[PDB]
Parts: structure tokens; C-alpha cells; sequence
RNA sequence: CCCCC
RNA sequence: CUAUUAAAAUCACC
RNA sequence: GGGGAUGUGAUUUUAAUAG
RNA sequence: CCCCC
RNA sequence: CUAUUAAAAUCACC
RNA sequence: GGGGAUGUGAUUUUAAUAG
């Protein structure tokens, strides 16, 4: 009964962050303690041309970036816990997220540490030039 | 990269171990392995609550060390050490819940009908030591192992189990031999089960004594022989022989069924051990007796060998004086030796084929009532310890009753028995149907010898001139008591005496 | 859901048969069925070449016909008809290639010990008849049926197999009974197999004699009893009892192993048959002796149980007048009838259960040497035909040797034997460790009567006042010969006579 | 596995006649001892017009008769035993048999007791007039 | 046509029976039934090997016969007969192989923790008689009956089972009562199980005695009371009461869980019987004590009732002289009776509501340390056999310890106990937490009375003027021994005495 | 589920 | 309106 | 591969059948 | 098959 | 030609 | 409804991969 969604490589990381008080710090400590990143994300088959905006309604990707389904890159959506956002609404759920390729090994961590510039809509420090 | 099944990590954890607290290089987790070597990553902690079952299957006892005896012996030494053979079979359960990949001894059975059930117990690597602890296990799937299902709820802790193992081995072997020879069918699981109740080491001597040490105690590090082992829990130097390495294909039951129909009930541990020991006894002794191999003397083996000559001298002398037989036929006589030296009868010797006397006084003969019935009709036929299908009417038979088990008569193949007195004879199963033409021989003492003059003997079976009077002389009274003790020793040994139906002690009383 | 597995078509063709060539209404396909009836359709022709295997499984022999005897009998009739019990178990192979859904008898085993392997042979449907033909078959899947794989290439045609069945049954039962009672464990597949070699009808008489006809030949349509059946291929009127219908749980081995340890080797047909017969013998006879059921005389029973009384009287009388014990204790006597009336000795009858005799001088004694060691210290303890664990030193015992299998002594449960003379007693297994305190009583003859009137008796065993002279009277000569024949008939039937070690024939020569 | 052909009402009669030496006499004794006749025969849906021949290749039935599948009215075919016919060939197997309606309660018995006139091909005593 | 489930033919045979050998008209086969009557058809034979299981479910014991007592009694008589209540529950198995439609008693459990497993045994109609025999049965399907699966291989024959039933009932009830009252939850299956070990009949008297007969022997047709029943196998006149007929909906466990948390382990027979008896005891006695119903005297009930007044007179006198209390508060005193007649203290009475003394000297009071803590702070508060949650510090308490089980203290509901001395009081569970403000009362004998002048008492607890000297007078020595025996009788009965922490025997020694 | 193979 | 099957549901027992 | 089955009653209803 | 519900 | 996985078959043990 | 699984080796072959 019911259709499985998860892989056995993701059990330890997803159990440990489901019982955690602060799941962001828990995931960062799990990574800093030699753990393996979260597998089984949805990688879009885009052609790597388009604007490099971070979070969009449709895949918009550069050649140095990749586009994932945003819900699949939110730790609070992967773990099914309360979002720390006001009104408890995921900003990546229902959108596409742009992860730089050098960080594309671990997208769930990337969206935990980086933030977007509100006037540009692209990742601070990686693509944002409005300094 | 070649590996082995010994000490295999049976746990269900997908990862490996830290560089520390991993026993070998194949156990380290792949985070740490770099260029054939390991790297200490400082951020990674070491697991401190893990429990990893360790597979004890795959032992290879092929070491050559100077002061240490070998466990696995050749079949010549096993033949030389027959009074110590204890069959051994172990049934197992499979670890199911937290570790898969090993089997655990559930039921240990021996040639003696002793079945010992143990709790499923394994060796679990912990971050501080190896814990010998009870683990989750299930019986083997299938229908030929469905009798093992009630045994998981039964069972004893392994300390009690090995105490009982040593106690039973000591009660079985204390009078027979100074060692134990486990007769294994397939030693792969029996060596795993021996890790639980068997030690090894250099050859030691019993405390309180001077016999070889066969048991070892862990409370106090003392060694003991089979006599002084009370509370000892380990077998110190067991020897063993694998019967499947004697050129056998198929099951144990498939190979025991070819030669024996007495045992059965496969996959019960004691029954399989009895089958293994029976198959070994058949392969080693049923074929042909060997007079080259001799055996030490347990006890009463020189009294029996003298009593069966004191009796063979008397009954063959009395049966020839009482009947005046013109001719004698000695069937199965290996040597050109007469039971009585002087006799008016003319003697004739027979055996299977001449047994180390190449002189032509002994003829070769294979006897069977179906083919050799009416050839020796004249005279008497002295069958002394020759086992044929049916003896003729004119016979004086001594036949070993293989249904009498003793220190000298060990169980054998196909209902027979291995009577081991000085030399090992395997005798076929006793049947009274071979004595339909004969009767039992009544006890009697015959003496024609000269006389000399103190409890008086008032028995009437003493056939001598001193009994014709009122009181028997002191010479023939003590001689009668000696012969009576010898005859009782012989018939308690398991020998049955038979004679032709017209035998009577009246003609013995007449010649005087 | 009203259908049976009986005559179920097992072939692999997907559509049914024509309106004709079809045995039943369900054996025609839906293409022809019409409002619960059939309709000839001109297009489809009837199949003229086809082979459909028929499942002869699910027979029900619950018929009540006026002149026909019933195959299944009650427990009381089966108890009355011991010496006809033949255990029966069949192993079966599955039909794999051309048909699927029936089993075929591969190995037929009987409690006699024989195993008969048969070619897999079924009843196939042909458009003209039903053909008894070899079909393609495979052994059952599983590891407890791996010994049936070599049997698929051995095996005789069913003609030779049923002829050998009749030969074996007639060799076994020609002196035991006038019928055969197959002791089954589960009668479904046993009835399936009995379809092949059993043909029933009204009760007939043997041609060539007057005994009940038990075999029937199809070559010449004649019936014969167990003696005159040579070349007969069918068992005419067998009786049978299922033993699972006696309220058992589990398989046959689990229920047999509760009461017996000397049988084993399950799932072999002959060993399962022996297990079945042993379990039935336990369930009917081991409980207690029933004196309401009397069995006919197959031969020399009256001579045996008269010789027992004769030998008992002579032995007890001679022992008493030989040593003059103070008191004898007749352990095990149900009724207070003493052996020697003219005895100056105080008689005390003993039995754990008094056999409803209102003269209650029988004391209540359930003897056991461990607890009753000093129950009687002096005197003698008559143990005639009573079975205890160990006999004391001052005893006179007549034990029954249960290892002597005869027409009167049938195999029993757990090494014991069912001795059937007039009343069937079940005697426990003969253990020679009970006679460690006694010795074997020798043959002797004693008589007090005065005497007078082919060779004169030359014997030192005849204890009579007539024997003191140079010759003996023709009265005690013939009485001695009759007692010798009686003693030989008693000991040849399996009766062992044991006596205290103080017994001797001299104190019988006191009187003369 | 396999398709069932028999009904539970027919077990006792068909077992008893499968082990019998003479199955005809056994069936007649089973009937004379209060037993129930053999059920589950194939009754043809004919229109009761045609010649009244006993055994035919096609249904040929009168108004006082009925036509069954012949194999279903042969006791030796119902019991799967050897036919007493020379060369062991069933004469009703592969044909249609005409049972009079008053005997149509038990056809398997009828063909056991009655025989046909070889020159007419109809049941003796019931329809045959060639006296 | 209306039918009943009693004596239902449970066999699997589709047909009926002959007109003869059918017990009722509904059992005749439909071949014979004609116009509401049967017809003898001469051709049809009668079955002579049939075995038809008979359903013993559906008994209705509602007979009215003159000399025969009724089994089912009203709840008033059951209340009057409380010392005989033995709970009773039976688990069953279902007949599976040759007959379906009945249940068989597998495990019988009683209020005493005695579980008896029997072999599945039914009543099988045979053509000659009804055979009480073992039949094929299976445990009930489901998971709440999976503990009954090992019980099919265990089990005892029913003769041994009813011997043990009578033995256990006799050992339990020989000193309590002259009858047994089986407390059944649902009598449908308990009446079926009683067919196996229960007889009925007119009221009889024990042989060797004059007590009511409660056991019956079938070996000799003799009757016995609970004392003289040795080897008796039937309960002769048991009474019983069904608790589900007291207005209960739901399970037994669902209704026992409302009032008790001590018992559990449903569907084990003895546990269900304990639950049934506990529920009956709660429904009958927990609500309110009734002084109308009295009970006979087992033994030591007049000595206890006198000892608890000998003690109540002393400790309330000594506690008032040693402390000079100005006021007393007697909580729970049902009558206007003083423990000591003369006392300088002023007395005050309390109880729940005035217990049959409508005079206004007694006040109504419901006491509880939560609400009534600080109202009686002055003086002492004498709680004699009044069970409250916590006693205040200034108290003299006698409290029955319900953990002491005796002939007078039967088990009760929710850990309490039914102490039945003359009248039945149900006392709640003892807890030491109610005595945190008190200490135990030390044993002492106080006597101020005049004196007269023979083993000398050398104990120092004897507070009297004769102990101030060297030797105590014969008058106060025997009085001390009487009071000591009374005090020991009282504290062995299960009564615990408590007193305020400042109590000491020093002030008693001072007034002299 | 139980029995048979 | 009464009785008889069949089915379903609920309840208690196993 | 072959079977044999799947326990005991009570009370409401629903359709019917019979009266 | 075993455990949990 | 050597070694390493994967699969299959057979055999022995449970 | 939820899982967890389905034991130990040995020898031949078959494809491959690497050398
Ligand atoms: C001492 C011994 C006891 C006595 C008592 C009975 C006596 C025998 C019998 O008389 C039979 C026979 C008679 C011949 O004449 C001589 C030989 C025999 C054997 C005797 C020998 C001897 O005298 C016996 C044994
Ligand atoms: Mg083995
Ligand atoms: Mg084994
Ligand atoms: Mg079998
Ligand atoms: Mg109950
Ligand atoms: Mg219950
Ligand atoms: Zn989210
Ligand atoms: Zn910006
Ligand atoms: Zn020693
Ligand atoms: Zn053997
Ligand atoms: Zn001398
Ligand atoms: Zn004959
Ligand atoms: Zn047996
Ligand atoms: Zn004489
Ligand atoms: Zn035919
Ligand atoms: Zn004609
Ligand atoms: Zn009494
Ligand atoms: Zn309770
Ligand atoms: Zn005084």
C-alpha cells in the first residue's frame, strides 16, 4: 500500500533531521561529521541557456548552473517538518531552484547556507554583482 | 583481492568501521581508505554503541606447531584409536534479525544418545571487546528442519552445555581410552561448534594423577583426565576425523543406507552422529580383520582370553571322550593348533584361506549351510568363534553374542558389534536361528587327573572320582571353583556355548 | 462448489470434450452446453486422437451393499484380526509434462519390509477406451523427497509389481491369518494406490481348498487363499484401518516417536509402514491386557502353554524340595491358584491389580527392584511370566524373550513384542541386565512316582529313584522324554528360565 | 490444477464400481441395495422427432425417448475401467444413445440390462417389433 | 419444524441412519420417511462401522424434580454460599477432520490457579453404544487462541483429569464449605464441560461420615464429602451461577476492567475464572455490607472475635490512662457501645450514617484525610476496623491486613479481600501509606486489678504490681499468658495495630 | 490453518 | 397476521 | 502436486415461500 | 516464515 | 594467457 | 495496515572488465 518515495541511503540523514530541534544546524553538523549529502533530488533536463535567476517558476539556467525542483532542495520539505519561514510557507516548493554546478553535489545544503539578493533575484556571492 | 569466510562481519550496518577499532584493513569504512592505507579524519567520530556479529565458520586447523598436537588425524591413527570414537553432529540456526550470514549451534548430538540444546549464542564485536552473547536466530527454513522449531524456546546457557558435554564424555570414555576422537561427517559446522566447548594447547598431564589431560577448567586453570574431570568445562585436546574425506559422494544417510538398516531418523543430531560413527566403523573394520594392529588392555581382557581357553580345552576334550568321535573338522582355525594336545581322534583344520601358517596342514574353506551342509557329516565340527549362517547338528560352537554391550564390545555396523579384545574383530548380528540344530551346553566340570587331599563342595556337576565318594578332595574342589569362575567370566563376556543335541554328561561318568 | 477430485481430468487441453466421448455433464465445454443441457453442433467434429490423464484420487469406500464386505473395519475387528496387520505407505510422484494435477504411486512399502518401485502409470482417456499407460512424471519438490529421484528410473511394470505384492502378502500371512488388514496412516493416497492392485467383490471361497479367497487372477478368473495363490496378481478382499482417524495431531513420525525409539527413517515407504503398524499396535495393545478377546489357534499353541505349566510345576516343586525355603512369594499372580499344591510352604500371592477375585488373599504389589529391594529377603520370589526391571537374587523367573520372533510373537512397540497365544499380551523389550543376580536354570527332570514297565535311557540328567540302578524303568523313561520335549518346545518358543545361583541337582539327589 | 468432472453424489457409486471385479453386477447390487442412480449425464436438447434407433452417430429420438451422449451412459466409461467387449472398445463412446423416458431416471443402468437387435438397431423389448 | 443444537449429529456423512439404530425421527435417512412415519425397506442394509460425533452443547438444566436439587441457584443463595465460590472457565477446540459442528473442552481453569489440559474427547455414536473416545480436533483459529496450539500435544486422559479436578476441589473446599458453587461467566460451554466430570442426583450423605455428599465414585458406587474423597472422580451435586445473567453487556474482561486492575491475561482458563469470581464478588459484596446475612463457623472465629475485644478493651484503656485524654472521637462505631465502660474521658460516637441505633448519641460522618484532617485534632481518634485513606496522628488503629489469606479471608476485588467472620466484610487493599503518622503498637499487658497467689513469668512487658516485686503472682501470670495468646491469635488473623508515636508504657508503670 | 506427496 | 428457508448486521462464547 | 476444511449459539432486519 | 499493529 | 565482478548449474552442510 | 528478511561454502561453465 502506498508508493515509496525515499532511498535507503537517505534514511540516517532524514531521521536525524526529523527529530532535530534546529534541523539546519543538525544537517550542517551531519555534513561536518563526515556524513553523506542528501541523494535522490529531481534534476531538470534543461539546455543550460537562460537567465541565471535563483528561484523561478520555470527552469532558467546558465551553463555553470543546474536547475532542480525547488521542493526537492528544501531541507524542511525533504524532512516534512515545520518551515522556519513566517506563515510556514516554503519558498522553493512550487518553483525551480538554480544550484551552481560546483555545489550541485549537495543542493540541499546549498539552499541552507546561501541567500538571494531581493532586488536581483540571484544567488548572493555566486552570481550577484549589485555591490 | 581474495577473502575468506572466517570472522566475516555479519551485521546489517551498511558502513564500515573507524581506522581504530577495526580488526583488519577490509573492515575500515571507505571514507578512510586512501592509496591502500587509511587516513585519520578528525571530524568523524568513532561508533561506541555498535554490536557486530562475527561468523565463526571457516576454521582451518592445518597448523604445524612443534609442541602442539594436530586435531585432524589420519585414518590409521583413528583405526588404532577406536575405543575413543565419539560421533558428533550439530544442527544449526540462522541469525535473522540484526545480522545475517552465520549459523549457530542449536543442538549437539553424540554417538551416545545425548542431545544437548543450547541457546543461540554468537561472538559480537563491541567497541571494547568481543562479547559472547545470545543473539537473534531463526530455525532453518524447510520441512526437514521443522522439528528444530520447538528447540528455540528450549535450550541451556552454553556454560551449562559444555559442563554437560565434558561430564558425558568423561562418563563414556573414562574406562575405555585416554582421549576422544570426534567422528565428524562434514567438519565445516562441527569445527564452528567446537569453538564453544573445545580448547587446544601443548600436551599436559592431569592434576592429582599422571594420565593425559583431556579436560580444562577456566575457574582455576587446571587440567584433568576423564576420571578427575568434575566441573571442568572444556575438552582440552580432542582429535577428530572427517568421514566425507574418505571418498564419499552424497548424503550421510545415502551412504549409511548401503551397509546398515538399523539406524535412521536423519537430521536429529544424535542419530546423525550414530550414523557417522557406524559408517566409519563399517569402512574401517567390516572389510577384514587385521592381526597387525594390537590394542591396550582396559581390564579383564587377560582373564577372558584365559577363560575361553580353559573352556575350549575342557568341552572339546569331554565331547570327544563322551562320544568317541573318529574324525574332527575344525572350521575357521587360523593356526595349526589343537585345543587338546593328545587325542585319539584324527584332526583336520580349515579356515578361509591359510592365516599365516603356510604349511599344508590347514585347508582353505568358506563355510555356509546352503552350500557346505552335507560334506562334514561324519564326526564333529568344532566352530570356535567362527560366524556362519547356520551350524550343522554335529557341532561344538562358541559364538559371541553381539547384543551384549561391554567395555570390550562396542557398537558396530548393521546390528553387528566391534568386539575389541587385543585385536578388533567385527562380528555380525547375533541370531538364534543359527542354532536350531543344537542346544545349549550345560555347565560341567570334568577331571580325570591324579588326586591329593577346605569348604566341602556339594555340587553334582563336578565330574571326578573324588565326587563318587562322599566328599570331594581339596585339589578338585578349588579346581572346580576356578573353572566355574572362568566359565561365568566367559559367559558374562558375551560368549554363548552350543553343543549337539545328543550331548550328555553320562558317558563322562562312565569311563572312571 | 459441489465437485470432487475423483476422476478429475488433468490434461493440458484448454477446451472440453464433444457431447459424445464425454463422461459427465461437466466434462463437455461451454461451447456445447445449452440451458443446462447439451446440443450437437454440426460444425465441430469429435476429437479422434487425444490423451487425457484421469486423477484416481478421492475415492470414498463408504458403500453399503448387501452381499459385499466393507473394506474399512472398526477398531474392535482390527484388534480381533491382529496377525493380519500389514502396515502400508506409498510415496508418490507428480505428473508434469502432458498433464498436471494428479499423483502416481512410485514406491509401495509394507511392514514386512519390502519396497516395490513402480513405473509411473496412469489411466489416460482415449477416444475408444481408458488406457492404463505410463505417463510422464516428476518427483515431488522438496529436500525430504530427494531420495525419490533415483527411483524414477528404477521400477518395474505394474504387472510384476502387483504379482510381487501378492507373493509377499501370501508369504507373510499364509500361517498367520486368512485375510489382510492394511494399517494405513492417511487413506487417501493409499486408496489411490490400492486401485492398482486391489479388486473387491462378494465373499468367495478358494478354488483348490475351502479357505476364504484372498487373491484373484485376471488371466484366469479364479480366486485363491494365501496358500494356493501362485501367479495371482490381485488382492481380492483386503480390510483396512486408518490410524489418523483415531484422533491424532501432527504427522506420523511425531506421533510414533512419543512411544517408540527403535523405528525411524521417515518418508521411506517401508519405514513409514512399520511406523504406522507400530503406532497402531501401541494404541490398541500397550495400554493393558484385555481378557475378553480370544484369538484362534494357528498352530502348536496348546502344546506350548501346557508345557509352560508342566515345566513350572516341575521346576518349582524340585527347587522347593531341594532347598526348603521358608516362604515363596508369587509376584504377578492375578488369580490365587498356586503352582505346586503339595508343598509344605506358606504361599503369598502378589499382584498390583487383583483380577476381580473376591478371595483377596492376593496382596497388592507393583514390584520394582529399586524400591522393593528388601521386600522379600529370604525365601524365593516366583516371577513366572512377569516383567520387572530387575530380579532379586533368590528368585525363579520365566521371562519371555521378545527377540525370538515367531508365528505367535509379532513385532510390537518400542522394542517390545506382541505375543499372541489365546490372549495377546504385549511384553516389554527383553533386557538381559535384569538377570545379573540370577543364573540360567539348566535342564533337569525330577519325579517321585514308583515305577515299572526304544533304547534304554542313558542319561545323567534323569533324577529318579529308578536311575540309581544300572537301568531305568520304561515309565520314567517315557515321562522323561515327554518332559524333555515339553522343555524344548517351551524354550524354543522364546521362554528363558532363570534361577538363583545356589540351585544345583545334588539336593534333588538328596531324596534318593 | 485440472478441471473437475464429477459430482459428490456420484463418489460412493463410482468408487465401489472402480474396485469391483464385475462392475455390472456391482452396480446392479448397489441399485438393489437402496443406492441412488448415477447422476450428471449429458442430456441432449433434441426436438424428439426422428427414427428411434438405439445407438446412432447423431441424436435420433422419438417423443417417448431421450438422447444422451453414449460415453456418459457406459458404466465402464463412467468408472474408467476395462470394457468387457472384445478388443476393449466402447460401443457407446463416440455415439448417441436412446433411453426410453420411463427409464431415463437411470440411463447407466438401462444400457447395462438391455441389448439391441442387430438387424433393426433399436432396443429389444421396448421398441423392437421384428419377432 | 423447530430443532435444537443438543445432541446434534456432527459427522460428515451426507446420509441419515436406518430406522433402527437412529435415536430420533430427525436422524432417519430420507429413504425411509413416509407420511411422517418410517418404513422398513428390506433390501437396504444397516451400517455397522459408522462413528458419528454427538454435540454435547445446548444443555438446559431447568428441570423441576422433587428429590433433585437445582444446579443453577439465585444470587441470594450464591451470596449466602460465598465460601464455596470456585470460578470456572473452559477453553475449547473445534472437531475438524471427521466431524464439524461441536467444541471440545481443551483446558479447564478454576479460581484456584489450577489449569488442567485434557485430550480432545467426544461422545461418538457407534452401532452398539455411545463411545466416549478421543476425536480429531484443532485449536480455534485466530490470534487470541494461538497459545492453545501447544496444548493439543500436551493433555491428559479424562479419567485422570476428573480425578485431579475432584482432588483439587476437595483440597480447596474441605475446610471452607460443604458444597461447591461454580461461578461461570457464560454457562453455554461450561455446562458442556461439566458433562465430563459432573453427576447429579438426589441428596446423599458421605459414607464413613454424615456430611453432605459432594463426590461420587464409579469404581464402587459410593458417595463422599470433601474430606473422604480420595480416588473419587465425579462431583456429585455442584451448584452454579451465571454472572452474565446479572445484566452485563460486553466481554468478561471489559466488565472486570471497570472495577479491578489486579487481574488480567484474558483467554487463559484460570485467569478468566479468577476474573469471573472477582466480578461476582464485586457485584455482590463491594457495594455495601449486609448485617442481615450471617455465616456458619469454620473454626477459630469465636476465639478471634473474643481476642479482638480483649485487645480493644486493653489498649483503649491503657492509652487513656497513660495520656489522660480529655476527649475521644470514635469514628465508624456502628453502635453506642464503649470499649471500656468506665472512663473519665468524655466519649463521642461517629459512623457513616446511624447503623441501627436511631438514638442521637451517634453522629454521621464520612472520614477522609483530604477533607476531615484538622477537625478532630483534640484528644484521640479511635479507628477500630474503619478503613480510611490516612489516619491522623492521634489515633489508635486496628486495621485488617488484606494481604493475609486464611480460611476467613477470601480473595476479593481490586486487591481487596472478603474477610468472612460471622458477617462478610469486603475490605479494600492494605497500604502502609495510611500509617505514616503512626507507629506499631508494642505488645504489653496492663493490669491494675486486686491480687491473689505455677511457672514463674520472667517477662518485663507484664505491667502489674506483682511484677514490681521479684515474682509475679499466679493470678496475673496466667492472665498474662491468656492475653498473650489472644494477642497472637489476633495478629495472626491478619489484624495490624497502630498507635500514636508518643505512646509509651512508662506512664502505665507510674500510676501504681 | 491442517494433513498427504 | 402466523410459520419456514436464504442472506446481512450486531452481540456473547471458543 | 493432492486434498480436507474453516467452530457454538442468541437477537434484529431484509427479501421472498407456505398458510 | 518471524515480529509489530 | 592471468586476475576481478555478475549470472547460471551442480554438489555438500544447515 | 507496517516492516525486516530469506543461511554456509566448494567446483565447473558463460559472458564480460582489467592486465
Ligand atoms: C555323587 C552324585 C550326586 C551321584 C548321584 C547321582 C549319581 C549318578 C546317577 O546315579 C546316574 C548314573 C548312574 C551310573 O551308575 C553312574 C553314573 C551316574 C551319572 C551317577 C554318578 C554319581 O554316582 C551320581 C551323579
Ligand atoms: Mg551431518
Ligand atoms: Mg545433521
Ligand atoms: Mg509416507
Ligand atoms: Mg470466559
Ligand atoms: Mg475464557
Ligand atoms: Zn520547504
Ligand atoms: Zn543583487
Ligand atoms: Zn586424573
Ligand atoms: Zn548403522
Ligand atoms: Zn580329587
Ligand atoms: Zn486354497
Ligand atoms: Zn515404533
Ligand atoms: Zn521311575
Ligand atoms: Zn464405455
Ligand atoms: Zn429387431
Ligand atoms: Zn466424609
Ligand atoms: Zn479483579
Ligand atoms: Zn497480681
Amino acid at each position: 500500500a502506498g508508493n515509496a518515495t525515499e532511498v535507503p541511503a537517505n534514511s540516517t540523514v532524514l531521521s536525524f533531521c526529523a527529530f532535530a530541534v534546529d534541523a539546519a544546524k543538525a544537517y550542517k553538523d551531519y555534513l561536518a561529521s563526515g556524513g553523506q549529502p542528501i541523494t535522490n533530488c529531481v534534476k531538470m533536463l534543461c539546455t543550460h541557456t537562460g537567465t541565471g535567476q535563483a528561484i523561478t517558476v520555470t527552469p532558467e539556467a546558465n551553463m555553470d548552473q543546474e536547475s532542480f525542483g525547488g521542493a526537492s532542495c528544501c531541507l524542511y520539505c525533504r524532512c516534512h517538518i515545520d518551515h522556519p519561514n513566517p506563515k510556514g510557507f516554503c519558498d522553493l516548493k512550487g518553483k525551480y531552484v538554480q544550484i551552481p554546478t560546483t555545489c550541485a553535489n549537495d543542493p540541499v545544503g546549498f539552499t541552507l547556507k546561501n541567500t538571494v539578493c531581493t532586488v536581483c533575484g540571484m544567488w548572493k556571492g555566486y552570481g550577484c554583482s549589485c555591490d | 583481492e581474495n577473502v575468506t569466510g572466517l570472522f566475516k562481519d555479519c551485521s546489517k550496518v551498511i558502513t564500515g568501521l573507524h581506522p581504530t577499532q577495526a580488526p583488519t584493513h577490509l573492515s575500515v569504512d571507505t571514507k578512510f581508505k586512501t592509496e591502500g592505507l587509511c587516513v585519520d579524519i578528525p571530524g568523524i567520530p568513532k561508533d561506541m554503541t555498535y554490536r557486530r556479529l562475527i561468523s565463526m565458520m571457516g576454521f582451518k586447523m592445518n597448523y604445524q606447531v612443534n609442541g602442539y598436537p594436530n586435531m585432524f588425524i589420519t585414518r590409521e591413527e583413528a583405526i588404532r584409536h577406536v575405543r575413543a570414537w565419539i560421533g558428533f553432529d550439530v544442527e544449526g540456526c540462522h541469525a535473522t534479525r540484526e545480522a545475517v550470514g552465520t549459523n549457530l549451534p542449536l543442538q549437539l548430538g553424540f554417538s551416545t544418545g545425548v542431545n544437548l540444546v543450547a541457546v543461540p549464542t554468537g561472538y559480537v564485536d563491541t567497541p571494547n571487546n568481543t562479547d559472547f552473547s545470545r543473539v537473534s536466530a531463526k530455525p532453518p527454513p524447510g520441512d526437514q528442519f521443522k522439528h528444530l522449531i520447538p528447540l528455540m524456546y528450549k535450550g541451556l546457557p552454553w556454560n551449562v552445555v559444555r559442563i554437560k558435554i565434558v561430564q558425558m564424555l568423561s562418563d563414556t570414555l573414562k574406562n575405555l581410552s585416554d582421549r576422544v576422537v570426534f567422528v565428524l561427517w562434514a567438519h565445516g559446522f562441527a569445527l564452528t561448534s567446537m569453538k564453544y566447548f573445545v580448547k587446544i594447547g601443548p600436551e599436559r598431564t592431569c592434576c592429582l594423577c599422571d594420565r593425559r589431560a583431556t579436560c580444562f577448567s577456566t575457574a582455576s586453570d587446571t587440567y584433568a583426565c576423564w576420571h578427575h574431570s568434575i566441573g571442568f568445562d572444556y575438552v582440552y585436546n580432542p582429535f577428530m576425523i572427517d568421514v566425507q574425506q574418505w571418498g564419499f559422494t552424497g548424503n550421510l544417510q545415502s551412504n549409511h543406507d548401503l551397509y546398515c538398516q538399523v539406524h535412521g531418523n536423519a537430521h536429529v543430531a544424535s542419530c546423525d552422529a550414530i550414523m557417522t560413527r557406524c559408517l566409519a566403523v563399517h569402512e574401517c573394520f567390516v572389510k577384514r580383520v587385521d592381526w597387525t594392529i594390537e590394542y591396550p588392555i582396559i581390564g579383564d581382557e587377560l582373564k577372558i582370553n584365559a577363560a575361553c581357553r580353559k573352556v575350549q580345552h575342557m568341552v572339546v576334550k569331554a565331547a570327544l571322550l563322551a562320544d568317541k568321535f573318529p574324525v574332527l573338522h575344525d572350521i575357521g582355525n587360523p593356526k595349526a593348533i589343537k585345543c587338546v594336545p593328545q587325542a585319539d581322534v584324527e584332526w583336520k583344520f580349515y579356515d578361509a584361506q591359510p592365516c599365516s601358517d603356510k604349511a599344508y596342514k590347514i585347508e582353505e574353506l568358506f563355510y555356509s549351510y546352503a552350500t557346505h551342509s552335507d560334506k562334514f557329516t561324519d564326526g564333529v565340527c568344532l566352530f570356535w568363534n567362527c560366524n556362519v549362517d547356520r551350524y550343522p547338528a554335529n557341532s561344538i560352537v562358541c559364538r559371541f553374542d553381539t547384543r551384549v554391550l561391554s567395555n570390550l564390545n562396542l557398537p558396530g555396523c548393521d546390528g553387528g558389534s566391534l568386539y575389541v579384545n587385543k585385536h578388533a574383530f567385527h562380528t555380525p548380528a547375533f541370531d538364534k536361528s543359527a542354532f536350531v540344530n543344537l542346544k545349549q551346553l550345560p555347565f560341567f566340570y570334568y577331571s580325570d587327573s591324579p588326586c591329593e587331599s577346605y569348604v566341602p563342595l556339594k555340587s553334582a556337576t563336578c565330574i571326578t572320582r573324588c565326587n563318587l565318594g562322599g566328599a570331594v578332595c581339596r585339589h578338585h574342589a578349588n579346581e572346580y571353583r576356578l573353572y566355574l569362575d572362568a566359565y561365568n567370566m566367559m559367559i558374562s563376556a558375551g560368549f554363548s556355548l552350543w553343543v549337539y543335541k545328543q550331548f550328555d554328561t553320562y558317558n563322562l561318568w562312565n569311563t572312571f
